């Protein structure tokens, strides 16, 4: 999965 | 509310203790109680709220994906029938996830967003609104999937408009908002080109503003810029 | 029981799915429902039950220790008064931990132990009884702390007596029982010499019986023997 | 902490 914050 | 009898300051103190103990469900319940006191949240308090619910929903999402993958495998050709149990349990986790998302969206709508006038608070809460509609979108399949997606898009868009007018390109809230909106484009809206454009433009405009920052601000911004770069590397 | 309407086999299937999703609270609830169907548990099912509750109580214990350490620091000389919140929240976690321990002990007493006649099941459940009294002992401070400790000791002792008569020295249940009873001696009963003697004797007698084992049994036993050695290294 | 299983 791609990075989120 | 089971937290109605506890002091706001005690709820915040206990949220911080729960974080230290990695008790994120407790942390979220304490912060929900604090929000429901009706006062606006400080920046630190806003981050306690987001940290708590992000950890709770993050675990739910991880479990949902495990179960969804098992379910899809059971629905391939040649798979032995296992009965309704995989679907039932995936649905159980999904319903609990949707409940958490609805709780957070409820706090934002009653009444965090409408009382947030400063850019730093208003952008923060609109990003949260986008994020929790995005989590609902990840599991949606019915007649309101498109409406859930548009609700996410609308919240992110309003946050982006404010952040571009009112915050520098290196502001960590603005950066994290763009990171997540970019993921929304890639993973939810089937718009990988928009995802990549947003991530690139955000990264480059932040790069050009790093010279204005202190050493501590520089570390905060470059941390999020690296996540933008990591995603671009994954996508190109 | 909220699981009263679900098939035993469906509860077991869902326990396995919950394990795969790292949803240990769910896993424990499903296994509690399965136990409450009233049939004896197979070896696999016994391990699902223990895995679930060990993970749940293990997280509670870790949180309790974090909070207890903060509480003790606040009770040192020169510490600023923080109010009742640290104690209250430590007590909240502690009460939830005791509740889980009481639930497990309740299943063992109604009626897993009394129906367990084979050594492998009876030793397994008596070890569990010792373990969950040990977790209660870790947080006990009042008039029944000594009685809780003796309840743990008594359960472990009966399990040891059966395991020595009925199982080979390399049996993994017998090995894990001894590992944990040894920790009970060291950490709970203030008997470090008994802890060390038990661990050493258990290790050496298993070493001498490894030659009788298949390659797969050898791996299972030597894994637990390494834990005995790790503890001995920590303690000497 | 010491190891238990
Ligand atoms: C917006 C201003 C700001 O970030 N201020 C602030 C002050 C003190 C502590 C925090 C903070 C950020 S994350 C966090 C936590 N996980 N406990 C606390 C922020
Ligand atoms: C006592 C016999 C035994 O261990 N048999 C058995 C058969 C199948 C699966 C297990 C087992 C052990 S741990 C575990 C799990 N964590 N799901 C399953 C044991
Ligand atoms: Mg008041
Ligand atoms: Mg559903
Ligand atoms: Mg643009
Ligand atoms: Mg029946
Ligand atoms: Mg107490
Ligand atoms: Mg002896």
């Amino acid at each position: 999965f791609p990075a989120t914050v | 509310g089971a937290m109605g009898s506890m002091e706001r300051a005690s709820l915040i103190q206990k949220a911080k203790l729960a974080e230290q103990a990695e008790r994120y469900e407790d942390m979220a319940a304490f912060m929900k109680g604090a929000v429901e006191k009706g006062e606006e949240l400080s920046c630190e308090e806003r981050n306690l709220l987001s940290v708590a619910y992000k950890n709770v929903v993050g675990g739910q999402r991880a479990a949902w994906r495990v179960l969804s993958s098992i379910e899809q495998k059971s629905n391939e050709e040649g798979s032995e029938e296992k009965g309704p149990e995989v679907r039932e349990y995936r649905e159980k986790v999904e319903t609990e996830l949707q409940g958490v998302c609805d709780t957070v969206l409820g706090l934002l709508d009653s009444h965090l967003i409408k009382e947030a006038g400063d850019a730093e608070s208003r952008v923060f809460y609109l990003k949260m609104k986008g994020d929790y509609y995005r989590y609902l979108a990840e599991v949606a399949t019915g007649d309101d999937k498109k409406r859930i997606i548009d609700s996410a898009r609308s919240a992110y868009q309003e946050a982006m408009d404010i952040s571009k007018k009112e915050m520098p390109p290196t502001n960590p809230i603005r950066l994290g908002l763009a990171l997540n909106f970019s993921v929304f484009h890639y993973e939810i809206a089937n718009s990988p080109e928009e995802a990549i454009s947003l991530a690139k433009t955000t990264f480059d405009e932040a790069m050009a503003d790093l010279h204005t920052l202190s050493e501590d601000s520089y570390k905060d911004s470059t941390l999020i810029m690296q996540l933008l770069r990591d995603n671009l590397t994954l996508w190109t």
